[PDB]
């Protein structure tokens, strides 16, 4: 048995280093116009 | 016979086992997934 | 004639449904009067 | 109810009314065409789309005889 | 108590005023062909059949008299030019006369079914009650239009006892009503193949006179009586107008993309014809054979006939028109008289320009002069400061040929730029702007018309589908649901 | 000429919006 | 008993996800236009189509990838997988664009089944079938766009790419080609989809704002049980709000939820017979009497004559990248500029 | 402008210097109307789905409504448990106040968010600019849709109010 | 089974704590090892452009399409 | 059984956000 | 320059269709006044 | 030339006056059906 907001906890902040990553590669790599 | 009518009945035996297995898989899930009267 | 028919109904249209039908067809008119006169 | 002399005639035209053939019938039958038509409709489009070409047989505006 | 949108279901359990309200609808729509035809008879000019056809009077039903064997007149005209003594019956007059007298017969057996609505014909004979055996007649009024299928493919489309379908050449330049013979092969389903419509009818009157054949004798399953509820009356309307849509997606569509039912010569051309350049190539293609056996170039260019630049004009797109503007085409510029000719452009260096011609998307469009490889050689500039390409740097002249421009070079600045714009236009032509008024914008064929009609009407018909088949099935349903 | 059929539309318009508001078919209770 | 009603019993039984007869159609064609689309986005390319980059490779982003429509030398070709262009290769399938009419045609075939799936539905249940006839209103959109647009055009190349900034050309497209805004079929559906948003904006906030006290917290949403068969809102109070506010109002709460069916649906429905007339272009484009005019009065101006020389800068400065199949090479010295711009 | 022509004449050269269809707030505003129209004739074709049997086939469907009546005109949980299916159960309220109240929150956030699209725009904060963002390793333009936007925005910035202007760039 | 209680369960964080990973780095071997510009043809950076065709490459047939690729996509 | 149901979305979505995770560090 | 077959699209496309949504309350309010038998049935 | 204003005049003279005309009879038909109680009357 795992608390269910462990569960929102772990994968919401897993949510924002998939987003913040995707904002990340708009300044950097392909399509940055660098 | 050409090129593309030869290509063409291939695509309807193609498109005759799409509808084959979706249907033999539903017959016999159909048997056994039945509802008790 | 024959005999008379057992499907006469009437035909209803309240004054609500009245106003609709008029503004129906007058702001039709005012939207396609400008491309009909072109 | 009135009689009248074609009426008499087309009478038994219309004296069946909700007869049916027990059972599944004609059904099989039926299916085994709409899968042809089906098919024939599929050939006639590729053939006009110029997806399906056939030899002598140009999708152009050709010489009708004059 | 009924609203306004359902005043027409007291016909639903009466079958001796449905066939009343069946033939009233007939009489409307046979007196409005009668009615249109005459119409267009008062306002039709067979003054030049060659520079002011039928599609460009804006003439809409008779290129669908003239597609069936129709040509000659009571007024001693013809669409094929060719005089006539006496055509008889059947003429424009004569059809457009003949539906109107249809018309007034179809009203007055209108008025007989609608005040003798009591027949025993129509009354169960074993309940009482107003029924119709839908299954067999299905069965009847198919195998009758199996006869009048075959009938038309075998007499009036292969001369058997018929005068045949219009047909033409490839280019829209000569064209007849003749018998045409069936092809029976892969062939007939090439739909510019005249004798695949010969094939069609012949062949599929045969499947339609033998499924009559078999929807009469053999009654509907259990199943299928109930699943599509043949009881009810409206599983016909709500299946007949999906067969009905059906159609009419397809005579938009070979409208619009050209068939051998659609020629031409009678409908006016395609869009895909200015797309590709189907009568550019067709007229270069003429002169490329007469100047390779021994001419001079004017020579060549006058071997042309009018019809055939008369195609290559974007004026006859019908793609260029508008909605809301109206009347015929010739209501656009005025009625063509004369091929003015083909100018040639050619700059001081001496090479060939071709003018950039104007596609169908764009009103306006920037005169352009491009020479054989794509390099821009010419314009007519915008910005006439920084200037590069204008004609008066290039020094372009212009030379025609053929036409009544035959042998005639203009070298200045103002007259070569005044034949530069209208030659992006396609051909050169002189128009009569004044005998109707015309105003100088383009308007739609009547190929253009067809398509719009006959394709809005198809997709509001889909509803049409929904709802009254949505009505068949739910049909216990409609005053509500119960709460139990 | 032309404009005359423009405000006698418009104005047309302005009189069923003011007998519908005024003249309306009041709901009643029982 | 028999085959027949085996199967039907075991579509129709209870599960998590209503199968039916009708996912046999929806379920095949629905997950496989979604994920041609989800794949075309992120791979697939439109270098050899129209010259862009449309990708998630390519560096687009989520507003500037799409799938994109193929080349124009395809013409009207359906693209099949096995057909004359793609020859039974995927990967020269792709870079024609014979994944867009695979979301195309398999989306077609979604809506089909999806509006199957809602007269399915309501029949079981048994309920008046008006779902499946306001669902009728976004087929009529998808078909008269995706489809009937580009048949009526030159090719699949004037369709709308699937993709959020392809849309977005698409609507600039429509307006310096085709004057789409003078429409009245526009202004008819524009006149849906702001008076759609109106409705339920009102109705939402009018329910919501005549509540009954069934229970003493403040929080209002606790206040329901599903199953009552009391009203939860004073309608004779909302009656006599609008009838004072606005001077008019509904009085029956039959005909305002219909009402709220109509006014969304004929707008899609209105908005649908206009592009069908620009397939054909049979464009609403010019007021003859307002060009007759400024044409011999070089004095006259409206707004309207201000609109056209908008399009003819959308018609001749995007025409050199827009269609690269037909190379137009402007010079510098045709392109209408105003002055000092 | 206070007309209708005037209208597209804003919506354009709003375009051209603003590119308010790359700006957030009008994607959040189109997201806001036809989500609202969704739920308009979502929510009511499933009331007039359900209505209950008080009429004939004959008269009118709405005459079913007395009005003022205390009774529900319709089977709530027949809606709930059609769209429970049409989807799947967890996704319906069965709550009908806070079904009426999420027809009010989604288009009203709609176009608050909207209008201040506009008003942040007004202050020339235009919306996003992906103009010549991707790029190949020698370095050159690889165009997108974006390019292709650009190019519209271009020839109506260059065609609006084609006499004022007088200097290279339009300040106002 | 109700949902909230199987994301709760130990035995399915047990089953997916492996092909979570497994198959959230085969998507990103399926880039890296650069598979994905082959199976769609996507172009690779270096190769938008070529040193013969300096041009955008553009497909201008309808049936040899196969054909007109094949050339544009060898330098 | 409903395991056929989520994992022919979810495993899909898991590998497409495999891969649009490597292209943010792929560069020219 | 008009199209003068405009004025006939135009009055009566208000005229024709908006006379006809007055005669079916008209007769609407006949039967409502000839049912309830006073003063106004005849 | 004719007057473009006689096309208004002829055609609202004919049918704005006759559909008038048929306003009364239909009402006064509503009336003797209203009246009469059955099937119609509503
Ligand atoms: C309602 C609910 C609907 C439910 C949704 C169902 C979705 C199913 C999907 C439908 C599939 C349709 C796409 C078929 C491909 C297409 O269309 O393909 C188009 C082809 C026509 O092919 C085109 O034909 C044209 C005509 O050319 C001809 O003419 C040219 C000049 O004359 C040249 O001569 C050329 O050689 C010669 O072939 C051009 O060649 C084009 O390049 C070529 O692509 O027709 C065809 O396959 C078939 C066309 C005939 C059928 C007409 C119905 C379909 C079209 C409706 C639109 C009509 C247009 C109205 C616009 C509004
Ligand atoms: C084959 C054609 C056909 C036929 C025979 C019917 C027959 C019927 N329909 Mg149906 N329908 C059709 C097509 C057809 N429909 C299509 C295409 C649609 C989609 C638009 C509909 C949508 C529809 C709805 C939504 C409803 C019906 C209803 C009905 C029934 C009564 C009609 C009525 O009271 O209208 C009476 C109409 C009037 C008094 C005036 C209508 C005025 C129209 C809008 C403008 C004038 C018409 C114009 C001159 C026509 C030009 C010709 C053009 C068609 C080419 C009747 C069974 C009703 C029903 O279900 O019955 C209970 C109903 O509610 N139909
Ligand atoms: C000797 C054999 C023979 C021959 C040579 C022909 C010859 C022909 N038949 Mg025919 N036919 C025959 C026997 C024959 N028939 C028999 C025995 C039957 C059974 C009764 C038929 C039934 C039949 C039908 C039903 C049709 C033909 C058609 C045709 C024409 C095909 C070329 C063409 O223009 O189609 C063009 C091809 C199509 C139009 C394909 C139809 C597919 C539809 C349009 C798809 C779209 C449907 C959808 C609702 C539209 C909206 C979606 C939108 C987004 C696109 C040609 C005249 C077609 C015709 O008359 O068209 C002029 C046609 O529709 N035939
Ligand atoms: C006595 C018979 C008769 C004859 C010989 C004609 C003759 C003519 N009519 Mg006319 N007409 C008639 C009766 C007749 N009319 C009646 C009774 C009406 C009222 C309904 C009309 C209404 C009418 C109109 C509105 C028009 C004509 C027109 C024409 C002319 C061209 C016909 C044409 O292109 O149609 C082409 C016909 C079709 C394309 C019909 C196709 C049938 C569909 C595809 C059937 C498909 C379903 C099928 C039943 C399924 C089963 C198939 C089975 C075999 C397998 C021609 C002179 C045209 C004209 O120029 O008028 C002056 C025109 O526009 N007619
Ligand atoms: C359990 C089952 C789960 C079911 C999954 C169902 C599948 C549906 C999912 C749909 C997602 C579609 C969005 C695609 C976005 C994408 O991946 O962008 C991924 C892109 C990739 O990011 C781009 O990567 C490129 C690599 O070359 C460049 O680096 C670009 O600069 C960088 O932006 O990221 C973005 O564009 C950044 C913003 C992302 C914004 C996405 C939200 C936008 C709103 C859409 C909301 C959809 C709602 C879905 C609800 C579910
Ligand atoms: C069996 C079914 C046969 C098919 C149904 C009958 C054919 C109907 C098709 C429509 C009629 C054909 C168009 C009219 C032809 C026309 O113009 O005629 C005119 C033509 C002769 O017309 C002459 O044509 C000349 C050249 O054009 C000149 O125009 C002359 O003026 C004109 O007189 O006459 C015939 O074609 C008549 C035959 C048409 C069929 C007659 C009716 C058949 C009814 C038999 C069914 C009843 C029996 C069933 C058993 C009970
Ligand atoms: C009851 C209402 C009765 C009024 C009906 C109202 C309809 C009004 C709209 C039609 C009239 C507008 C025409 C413009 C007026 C004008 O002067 O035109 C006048 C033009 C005639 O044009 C005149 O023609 C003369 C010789 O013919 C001279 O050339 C004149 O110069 C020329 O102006 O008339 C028309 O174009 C009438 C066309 C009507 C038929 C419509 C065909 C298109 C229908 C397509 C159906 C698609 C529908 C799908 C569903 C949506
Ligand atoms: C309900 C019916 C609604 C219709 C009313 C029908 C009435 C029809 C008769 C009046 C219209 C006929 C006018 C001709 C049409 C025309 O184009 O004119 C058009 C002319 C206007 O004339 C136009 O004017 C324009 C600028 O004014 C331009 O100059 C045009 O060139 C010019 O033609 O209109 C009239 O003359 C309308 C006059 C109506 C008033 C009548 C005055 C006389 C009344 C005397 C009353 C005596 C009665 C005693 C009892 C008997
Ligand atoms: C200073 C503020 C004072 C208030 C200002 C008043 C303005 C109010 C406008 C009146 C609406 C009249 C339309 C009649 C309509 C009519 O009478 O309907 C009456 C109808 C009442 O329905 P019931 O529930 O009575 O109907 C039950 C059944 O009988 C149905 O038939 O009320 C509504 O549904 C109206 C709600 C939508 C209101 C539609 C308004 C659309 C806006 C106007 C569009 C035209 C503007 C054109 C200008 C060019
Ligand atoms: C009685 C009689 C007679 C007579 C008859 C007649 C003379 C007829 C006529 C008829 C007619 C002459 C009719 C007509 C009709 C028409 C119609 C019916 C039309 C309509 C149309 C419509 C309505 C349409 C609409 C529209 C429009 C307008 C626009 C667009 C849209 C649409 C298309 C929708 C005779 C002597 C022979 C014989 C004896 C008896
Ligand atoms: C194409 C094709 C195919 C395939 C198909 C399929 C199988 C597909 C699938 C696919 C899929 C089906 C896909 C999916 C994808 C997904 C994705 C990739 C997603 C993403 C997501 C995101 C990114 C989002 C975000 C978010 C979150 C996470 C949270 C918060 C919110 C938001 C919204 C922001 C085949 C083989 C038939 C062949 C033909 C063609
Ligand atoms: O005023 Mn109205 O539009 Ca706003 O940008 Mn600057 O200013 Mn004028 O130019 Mn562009
Ligand atoms: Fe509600």
């Amino acid at each position: 048995r795992i608390p269910l907001w462990l569960v929102g906890l772990v994968g919401g902040l897993a949510v924002i280093t998939m987003l913040s990553l995707f904002f990340y590669g708009s300044y950097s790599g392909l399509g940055s116009s660098l | 016979m050409t090129a593309s009518l030869s290509n063409f009945i291939a695509s309807l035996i193609a498109g005759g086992v799409v509808v084959g297995v979706i249907a033999i898989a539903l017959i016999v899930i159909s048997k056994s997934d039945r509802i008790l009267r | 004639m024959t005999g008379p028919n057992p499907n006469k109904q009437a035909v209803e249209l309240n004054r609500t449904s009245l106003y609709w039908g008029l503004l129906l067809i007058f702001v039709l008119a005012v939207l396609f009067s400008s491309y009909f006169f072109n | 109810a009135l009689r009248t002399r074609l009426g008499e005639i087309l009478r038994p035209l219309n004296a069946e009314y909700g007869k049916v053939a027990p059972g599944w019938g004609t059904t099989p039958i039926m299916g085994i065409v709409m899968l042809a038509f089906l098919i024939f409709l599929v050939i006639i489009l590729q053939i006009y789309n110029s997806s399906l070409i056939i030899e002598n047989v140009d999708v152009d505006w050709a010489n009708g005889i004059v | 108590a009924l609203p306004w949108y359902r005043v027409h279901t007291v016909v639903l359990n009466d079958p001796g005023r449905l066939i009343a309200v069946h033939l009233m609808h007939t009489a409307l729509v046979a007196g409005w062909a009668g009615s249109m035809a005459l119409y267009e008879l008062a306002v039709f000019d067979p003054s030049d059949p060659v520079l002011n056809p039928m599609w460009r009077q804006g003439m809409f039903v008779m290129p669908f008299m003239t597609r069936l064997g129709i040509t000659d007149s009571w007024g001693g005209w013809s669409i094929t030019g060719e005089s006539v003594s006496n055509p008889g019956i059947w003429s424009f007059e004569g059809v457009a006369l003949s539906h109107i007298i249809l018309s007034g017969m179809c009203f007055l057996a209108a008025i007989w079914h609608w005040v003798y609505w009591d027949l025993e014909l129509f009354r169960d004979p074993r309940t009482g009650e107003p029924a119709l055996d839908l299954p067999k007649i299905f069965g009847i009024h198919l195998f009758l239009s199996g006869l009048l299928c075959f009938g038309f493919g075998a007499f009036h489309v292969t001369g058997l006892f018929g005068p045949g379908i219009w047909v033409s050449d490839a280019y829209g330049i000569t064209g007849k009503v003749q018998p045409v013979a069936p092809a029976w092969g892969a062939d007939g389903f090439n739909p510019f193949n005249p004798g695949g419509i010969a094939a069609h009818h012949i062949a599929a009157g045969i499947f339609g006179i033998f499924a009559g054949i078999f929807h009469l004798t053999v009654r509907p399953p259990q199943r299928l009586y109930r699943a599509l509820r043949m009881g009810n009356i409206e599983t016909v309307l709500s299946s007949s107008i999906s067969a009905v849509f059906f159609a009419a997606f397809v005579t938009s569509g070979t409208m619009w993309y050209g068939a051998a039912a659609t020629p031409i010569e009678l409908f006016g051309p395609t869009r895909y014809q200015w797309d590709s350049g189907y009568f550019q190539q067709e007229i270069e293609r003429q002169v490329e054979t007469s100047v390779s056996e021994g001419l001079s170039e004017s020579q060549a260019w006058s071997r042309i006939p009018d019809k055939l630049a008369f195609y290559d004009y974007i004026g006859n797109n019908p793609a260029k028109g508008g909605l809301f503007r109206a009347g015929p085409m010739n209501k656009g510029d005025g009625i063509a008289e004369a091929w003015l000719g083909h100018p040639i452009f050619r700059d001081k260096e001496g090479r060939e320009l071709t003018v950039r011609r104007m596609p169908a998307f764009f009103e306006t469009f920037p005169v352009i002069l491009v020479d054989k490889d794509g390099i821009i050689r010419a314009d007519i500039p915008f910005r006439r400061a920084e200037s590069k390409y204008s004609i008066e740097q290039v020094g372009v002249t212009v030379d025609f040929y053929g036409g009544k421009l035959n042998g005639q070079t203009f070298k200045d600045a103002p007259t070569v730029k005044k034949f530069a714009r209208k030659a992006q236009l396609g051909e050169v032509f002189e128009f009569d702007r004044t005998s109707l008024e015309s105003d100088g914008v383009f308007r739609s064929s009547p190929r253009g018309w067809y398509t719009y009609g006959h394709a809005n009407f198809a997709l509001l018909f889909f509803f049409g589908h929904l709802w009254h088949g949505g009505r068949t099935i739910f049909r216990d349903v409609f005053t509500g649901i119960g709460a139990e | 000429m032309e404009a005359l059929v423009y405000t006698f539309l418009l104005i047309g318009t302005l009189m069923v919006i003011f007998f519908a508001v005024f003249f309306r078919e009041t709901p009643r209770i029982l | 008993r028999g085959l027949f009603d085996l199967v039907d019993d075991w579509l129709k039984k209870d599960r998590f996800v209503f199968v039916g007869w009708s996912g046999l159609l929806l379920f095949p064609t629905a997950y496989l236009a979604a994920g041609g689309w989800m794949t075309g986005t992120t791979f697939v390319t439109s270098w050899y189509t129209h010259g862009l980059a449309s990708s998630y490779l390519e560096g687009c982003n989520f507003l500037t990838a799409a799938v994109s429509t193929p080349a124009n030398s395809v013409g009207h070709s359906l693209l099949l997988l096995w057909g004359p262009e793609a020859q039974g290769d995927f990967t020269r399938w792709c870079q024609i664009g014979g994944l867009w009419t695979f979301v195309a045609l398999h989306g077609a075939f979604g809506l089909i089944g999806f509006c199957l799936r809602q007269f399915e539905i309501a029949r079981l249940v048994g309920i008046r079938p008006y779902n499946a006839i306001a669902f009728s209103g976004p087929i009529a959109v998808f078909v008269s766009v995706f489809l009937l647009y580009p048949l009526g055009q030159a090719s699949w190349f004037f369709a709308p790419s699937f993709g959020v900034a392809a849309i977005f050309r698409f609507l600039l497209f429509l307006q310096g080609f085709h004057n789409w805004t003078l429409n009245p079929f526009h202004m008819m559906g524009v006149a849906g989809i702001l008076g759609g948003a109106l409705l339920c904006a009102i109705h939402g906030a009018t329910v919501e704002n005549t509540l009954f006290e069934d229970g003493d917290a403040a929080n209002t949403f606790r206040a329901f049980t599903p199953t009552q068969s009391e009203e939860t809102y004073s309608m004779v109070t909302a009656n006599r709000f609008w009838s004072q506010i606005f001077g008019v109002a509904f009085s029956n709460k039959r005909w305002l939820h219909f009402f709220m069916l109509f006014v969304p649906v004929t707008g899609l429905w209105t908005s649908s017979i206009g592009i069908v007339g620009l397939a054909l272009n049979l464009r609403a484009y010019d007021f003859v009497s307002q060009e007759l005019r400024a044409a011999e009065d070089p004095e006259f101006e409206t707004f309207y004559t201000k609109n056209h020389l908008l399009d003819e800068g959308i018609r001749a400065w995007m025409a050199a990248q827009d269609q690269p199949h037909e190379n137009f090479v402007f010079p510098e010295e045709v392109l209408p500029r105003g002055n000092a711009l | 402008p206070l007309g209708i022509s005037g209208t597209f004449n804003f919506m354009l050269v709003f375009q051209a210097e603003h590119n308010i269809l790359m700006h957030p707030f009008h994607m959040a505003g189109v997201a806001g109307v036809f989500g609202g129209s969704l739920f308009s004739a979502m929510h009511g074709s499933l009331v007039t789905s359900s209505l209950i049997r008080e009429t004939t086939e004959n008269e009118s469907t709405n005459y079913g409504y007395k009005f003022g009546q205390e009774e529900e005109t319709y089977n709530i949980v027949a809606a709930h448990g059609y769209f429970g299916r049409l989807i799947f159960q967890y996704a319906s309220f069965n709550n009908s106040r806070a079904l009426h109240f999420f027809l009010a929150l989604w288009p009203v956030v709609g176009i608050w968010i909207t209008s201040m699209g506009i008003s942040t725009m007004a202050f020339n904060l235009n919306g996003f600019n992906f103009n010549q963002s991707v790029v190949d390793s020698q370095g050159r333009v690889i165009n997108t849709w974006a390019d292709i936007l650009n190019r519209a925005n271009l020839g109506i910035e260059v065609m609006h109010e084609r006499n004022a202007h007088n200097f290279p760039l339009d300040l106002a | 089974r109700p949902f909230s209680d199987i994301i709760t369960s130990v035995r399915y964080w047990i089953i997916h704590s492996i092909t979570i990973p497994s198959l959230f780095v085969s998507g990103w071997l399926f880039i890296s090892t650069g598979l994905a510009y082959d199976v769609f043809g996507t172009p690779r950076p270096n190769e938008y452009f070529t040193q013969d065709r300096q041009q955008v490459p553009l497909v201008n047939d309808r049936f040899s399409a196969k054909q007109e690729l094949e050339d544009l996509t060898k330098g | 059984f409903r395991w056929l149901a989520i994992h022919g979305l979810a495993i899909p979505t898991v590998f497409f956000l495999g891969g649009i995770t490597a292209m943010q560090f792929i560069q020219r | 320059e008009v199209q003068f077959g405009a004025y006939l699209a135009v009055l009566l496309g208000t005229f024709l269709p908006a006379l006809f949504l007055v005669n079916l309350f008209i007769q609407t309010e006949a039967r409502k006044a000839g049912k309830a038998g006073g003063q106004d049935s005849d």
